């Protein structure tokens, strides 16, 4: 499976504090069952989104169904099956850093996944249990796809 | 300007960069953006260039102060507080500070 | 084109057996005191020696 | 995987410049085309000036260098010569190459205009462009003075000198509305409309295009006087197609050898 | 007794490379096999890597004494 | 006016610079790790009081300098009386043995009471409370290295004895040697020249922090110790070298 | 000191041109729209009849002999 | 005084190859074809035309420096498809558009005079 999590967004507010790239800008999105913080930032240029637009992420280890965990390397001549068939916006990152309320004695109950995709990030702030597939210096992908609804 | 978040790269720009390296490995990175068409960030390419597992951490030029202190830190909005960690540039952009 | 020049055991001065100065004349250039305290900085003794005596004037 | 299927449409014929237009090609093809034009284009001109009496103010090389920019007309001639360089003889043969001849002294009392009609040729299609308009001025004489001398002409293209470069000036332009966005205007309503822009007076730009190539190329070869326009493209085409099957060859040799 | 660093200086190291490429210049026999190189600078060099070099330096102290360390005992830097 | 001013400095500097040269153009260290002058007088017994190469150093910070005491307390002390703590951190296989055993109680206490010590030094060393500080060998970034490599994962509990960072620091403290000789005044010399690098090593590697912001394990601390001692005695200054005139 | 034969930038030849241009100039028409009238688009070959310098006349004024 | 003739660009000289052949050791089915006395004109329509290709997984030339006359173009596929008919079909696809091409203008103009 490789499903590291999976979850229904919806866009609330787009570079609250001014737009300061021109193909990049900042979705301050909300979840709509887990209740999970989202910081994404996709390219506004190729695949641009406006407010209220609702999206499937799903952050995943790999791409393939049967999951064989790739080495990772650009090799688009490859006839596998491809989790990427149904989605308009995939992106490949490295978490980085995996920030929590954590304390001395009492184990941490909100984690923070911090996904850098090669310059764009994400901030993946929610409860500790469904981050429980995230775990620092791990590939991943993001998987995003628009609900006409 | 190579190292901003807003930098993306085609097939054929990013091949042609990587013939003027004299330490490719010769493997082709994973694009960051893989649909709707294969597209490289600045970022991703500069990390080649860096060799070995490099780990420092440096702030640019037009990095505002109050931004430590408050949330967004390790995700600043303005692209700053360069991080690189096994030899890959992360975030922030490349300046007299840091180069 | 006018400014270019180079030196390979050219003419000698009659008076201190030393190179001759100046591109007209097919001279060398001068090795100044400040090469001099930069070559001990690199700590190169060999090459000052070399600079200083093997190619300026050898000498019985 | 294999190549494109270019249409071609010319917009405007003249005597003096062409403007076609290229579609469906990559970008460079159109570039490396236009470089062609440019550079590689074989071309008659003056190489060898023989000044045997140069009584004139100027400098001796001076006159030599005027007149190796002196076109030449070779409409039919530059594909029947070879390059001297691969001449199988000694002297320039009037088979690869075209003697000249200018014997001017200044006699009466006002000044001499000596031009190029002055050159006489051997040969009849080889004279500068003075068939059909005043004519290239070379040096004024005057009484008293002299310049005789005899020069000589051979095959050549511009990667050389720009004495073999037919071309006055390519105005090369593709996706006339910044529709790739290839450039980024900080201000689009500071620019004005290029020539062959379809959009309104009202937009700036056109909108982004994701998904889009460059094509039609447009052009306006404009011909120095040497080589007719039309000519110019056909021997430039020509030229590249010989350059890539001679590629093609060396490889195939280099292939088999190992 | 030696109080001298067991490590060798850059110093040193140029040096002996020098000298020991010299002498190879002069048809000297060499103390490793050649893997089919000419330039006497490299075959010092491999021999340095090699810790086959046939040299001892000789330290000299302020005070007077020396001591005489070979290039095989001491440890190389580069 | 600045032109003038350029014009009269570039006649006067090199005055300057030719007087520096000529006056430590002889000053040198001699193989006996101490600089001298042509006529074999000790100027300095260790170059630079210390004797290492200005190129391998760099800008540090000296973490237990300027804290509070409460703050001090708790951050190189190490409790060892909140199992919950131990258990978060160290694996079970470890808690049981920092509680029942008394020597490693002992030890730690011996610890903290030469942190102390070496914080008190420093305060009476560095007045003004200037935290950034020239050291040889980059610990954080050491550690850094050592948790990307060895993919520390600084979430579960790391298997790492107290015990064995405190012996492998003593033995680091004792393999990074400046002064040889067993005699007294040699060992007097070895603890002064390198005290101020003692105390980084003891503060940044330390029982707590070692176990709450690092969580390397044993093979990442073996790692770490060689690549500390190889980059120090890299560090040393060679035998030999014109520090005057790089000085001038 | 003489016209040059062809634009340095462009290419153009303009050596034709200089006696044509100063004809132009001394009848009616003033250099914005002889230039025009002669030809001459690109502002990079309308220098070589604006900047030139004719200083061929004062060399010929030292005539060698008569 | 020192600066070369104008013929050093295009011509070869006595011993020097047009087109040299040396496959890579880092990843499979990869040659670096080094030209000699040519420049971008003829390293960027083969460019174009492999990255048209499919099956080559790499395609990109360079200079290694502005006076040298030389470009390295290196070339990598999928392992059941060689580099060196990537090249020739390349070089060959090329010629077929460039003559097609030549022979539409030439159409194109012989209709424009007096049609
Ligand atoms: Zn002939
Ligand atoms: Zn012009």
């Amino acid at each position: 499976a490789g499903i590291l999590f999976e979850d229904i967004f919806d866009v609330k507010d787009i570079d609250p504090e001014g737009k300061k790239f021109d193909r990049v800008s900042r979705l301050h999105c909300e979840s709509e069952s887990f209740k999970m913080d989202l910081i994404l930032d996709v390219n506004i240029q190729i695949y641009p989104v406006d407010l209220g637009d609702k999206f499937r992420l799903v952050i995943a280890s790999t791409l393939y169904e049967d999951g064989t965990l790739d080495d990772g390397e650009y090799n688009p001549t490859d006839d596998r099956p491809s989790r990427a068939d149904q989605f308009e916006y995939v992106m490949y990152g490295k978490v980085y850093r995996i920030e929590g309320d954590e304390t001395s004695t009492e184990a941490a109950t909100r984690l923070s996944a911090y996904v850098s995709y090669g310059g764009l990030l994400m901030r993946l702030q929610g409860d500790a249990n469904n981050l429980h597939g995230f775990e620092v210096d791990s590939r991943v992908y993001l998987l995003m796809k628009k609900l006409a609804f | 300007k190579f190292t901003k978040r807003d930098v993306f790269l085609e097939r054929g720009e990013v091949m042609n960069l990587l013939m003027f390296l004299s330490t490719w490995d010769g493997k082709v990175p994973q694009p960051a953006i893989l649909k709707p068409r294969p597209l490289w960030t600045g970022k991703q390419i500069f990390s080649l260039i860096i060799p070995g597992h490099i780990n420092c951490i440096r702030t640019h030029s037009t990095h505002p102060d109050d931004e430590d202190s408050g949330p967004y830190k390790h995700i600043s909005p303005g692209d700053t507080k360069v991080v690189v960690e096994n030899g890959e540039l992360i975030m922030g952009i490349l300046c007299k500070k840091s180069l | 084109d006018d400014k270019i020049h180079s030196r390979a055991r050219g003419p000698i001065q009659i008076l201190n057996r030393q190179p001759m100065e100046g591109r007209s004349r097919d001279g060398g250039l001068r090795f100044g005191e400040m090469e001099r305290d930069c070559q001990i900085a690199h700590g190169a003794a060999q090459f000052l020696r070399e600079r200083l005596f093997e190619a300026s004037d050898p000498y019985q | 995987p294999y190549a494109n299927q270019p249409t071609v449409r010319i917009t405007e014929l003249t005597d003096e410049n062409v403007k076609f237009i290229i579609e469906n090609t990559d970008l460079a093809v159109a570039n490396s085309i236009r470089r062609v034009f440019i550079a590689e284009v074989p071309i008659i001109a003056i190489d060898w000036v023989q000044i045997d009496a140069n009584s004139s103010v100027l400098h001796d090389e001076f006159i030599a260098h005027r007149l190796g920019l002196i076109p030449l007309t070779s409409d039919d001639i530059v594909d029947k010569l070879q390059y001297s360089r691969d001449c199988t003889c000694e002297e320039f043969c009037p088979e690869c190459s075209v003697e000249f001849t200018l014997d001017v002294r200044c006699n009466e009392d006002q000044t001499r205009h000596v031009t190029s009609r002055d050159l006489i040729s051997n040969s009849p299609r080889v004279i500068p462009v003075t068939s059909r308009q005043d004519d290239i001025l070379i040096v004024k004489l005057r009484k008293g003075q002299e310049l005789r001398l005899r020069a000589y002409a051979k095959k050549g293209f511009g990667k050389e000198h720009a004495k073999w470069n037919p071309t006055a000036g390519v105005a090369f332009e593709y996706d006339p509305d910044n529709a790739l966005r290839h450039t980024v205007y900080p201000k689009p309503e500071e620019w004005p409309k290029s020539e062959y822009s379809e959009l309104d007076e009202d937009e700036s730009q056109a909108p982004y295009d994701p998904n889009g190539k460059p094509e039609r190329f447009y052009y306006n070869v404009e011909s120095c006087g040497s080589l007719r326009p039309e000519t110019i493209v056909l021997s430039a085409l020509s030229g590249l197609k010989k350059k890539l099957s001679d590629l093609q060859t060396q490889l195939s040799h280099e292939i088999q050898s190992d | 007794k030696r109080i001298t660093t067991p490590y060798m200086t850059k110093y040193e190291r140029a040096r002996v490379l020098g000298t020991r490429a010299l002498q190879i210049a002069m048809c000297a026999p060499v103390m490793v096999e050649l893997e089919g190189e000419t330039d006497p600078l490299l075959i010092a060099m491999k021999e340095l890597k090699a810790r086959k070099i046939p040299i001892i330096i000789r330290r000299y102290l302020p005070d007077g004494s020396y001591e005489d360390w070979g290039v095989d005992e001491l440890i190389i830097s580069d | 006016e600045g032109l003038i001013d350029t014009a009269v400095k570039t006649a006067e500097t090199g005055y300057i610079q030719r007087r520096l040269i000529k006056s430590m153009e002889s000053v040198m260290v001699k193989y006996d790790a101490t600089v001298r002058n042509s006529i074999n007088q000790v100027v300095q017994l260790r170059y630079g009081e210390d004797g290492l190469a200005g190129e391998s150093v760099e800008f540090q910070n000296l973490a237990t300098l300027k804290p509070s005491n409460k703050a001090f307390e708790k951050k190189f002390r190490f409790d060892y009386t909140n199992e919950r703590a131990l258990r978060r951190t160290l694996q079970e296989d470890l808690v049981k043995d920092v509680l029942s055993n008394a020597h490693i109680q002992n030890e730690l206490e011996r610890e903290f009471e030469r942190m102390r010590e070496d914080r008190e030094v420093l305060r009476v060393i560095f007045p003004t409370g200037d935290s950034k500080v020239v050291l040889p060998c980059n610990l954080l970034r050491m550690i850094w290295n050592a948790q990307k490599i060895f993919h520390i994962n600084p979430r579960l509990p790391s298997d790492l004895h107290p015990i064995k960072v405190v012996e492998g620091v003593k033995e680091l403290s004792k393999k990074l040697v400046i002064v040889n000789g067993d005699d007294p005044l040699s060992r007097q010399a070895q603890e002064n020249a390198t005290l101020l690098f003692n105390i980084h090593l003891r503060s940044t590697l330390c029982s707590r922090r070692m176990a709450e912001e690092f969580r390397l394990s044993g093979e990442a601390f073996d790692w770490l110790l060689g690549e500390i001692e190889s980059k120090f005695n890299q560090a040393i200054a060679h035998p030999g070298e014109m520090v005057g005139a790089l000085a001038a | 000191m003489i016209i040059p034969v062809r634009c340095f930038t462009c290419g153009k030849i303009v050596g034709n041109k200089w006696e044509a241009y100063l004809g132009l100039l001394q009848a009616e028409y003033t250099e914005g729209d002889a230039l025009d009238a002669l030809g001459l688009k690109r502002y990079c070959c309308r220098r070589m009849l604006l900047a030139h310098v004719d200083l061929i006349e004062k060399l010929l004024n030292y005539a060698p002999l008569e | 005084m020192n600066a070369p003739p104008a013929f050093e660009s295009f011509l070869l000289f006595e011993g020097e190859k047009k087109i040299t052949i040396n496959k890579d050791t880092k990843v499979p089915n990869a040659c670096l074809f080094t030209i000699n006395k040519e420049d971008h004109t003829l390293g960027n329509i083969i460019k174009s035309q492999l990255l048209k290709d499919p099956q080559v997984l790499f395609a990109g030339y360079k200079v290694p420096h502005p006076l040298e006359h030389k470009i390295i173009i290196r070339v990598q596929t999928t392992p059941d498809y060689s580099p060196q008919e990537a090249f020739t079909n390349a070089i060959t696809d090329l010629i077929s558009e460039l003559s097609l091409l030549e022979e539409r203008f030439r159409v194109a103009i012989k209709d424009k005079q007096e049609g």
